[PDB]
């Protein structure tokens, strides 16, 4: 039996998984990590810190 | 002695999610225990720098 929890508590167990491949230089949609989009993806020289 | 004059941003570490509810702080020391206080906690603490 794999009781959940109903209350005013943050989720612990969680993970939604899902997998699509990535397509450059043509406009398409993307939701990264919940900002979604529309526009074209090409290799950037910038550097992010870590 | 003092904080010197500069500038330095800080980076985070860690993010948790635990929620609780905090109200009170205090911080841990390491006590050194040798011959020079020995028995028990009521005599064996000492600052240090």
């Amino acid at each position: 039996v794999l009781s959940f929890e109903l209350l005013h508590a943050p989720a612990t167990v969680c993970g939604p998984k899902k997998s699509t491949n990535l397509v450059k230089n043509k406009c398409v949609n993307f939701n990264f990590n919940g900002l979604t989009g529309t526009g074209v993806l090409t290799e950037s020289n910038k550097k992010f810190l870590p | 002695r003092d904080l010197p004059q500069g500038f330095s941003a800080l980076e985070p570490l860690v993010d948790l999610p635990i929620g609780i509810n905090i109200t009170r702080f205090q911080t841990l020391l390491a006590l050194h225990r040798s011959y020079l206080t020995p028995g028990d906690s009521s005599s064996g603490w000492t600052a240090g720098a």
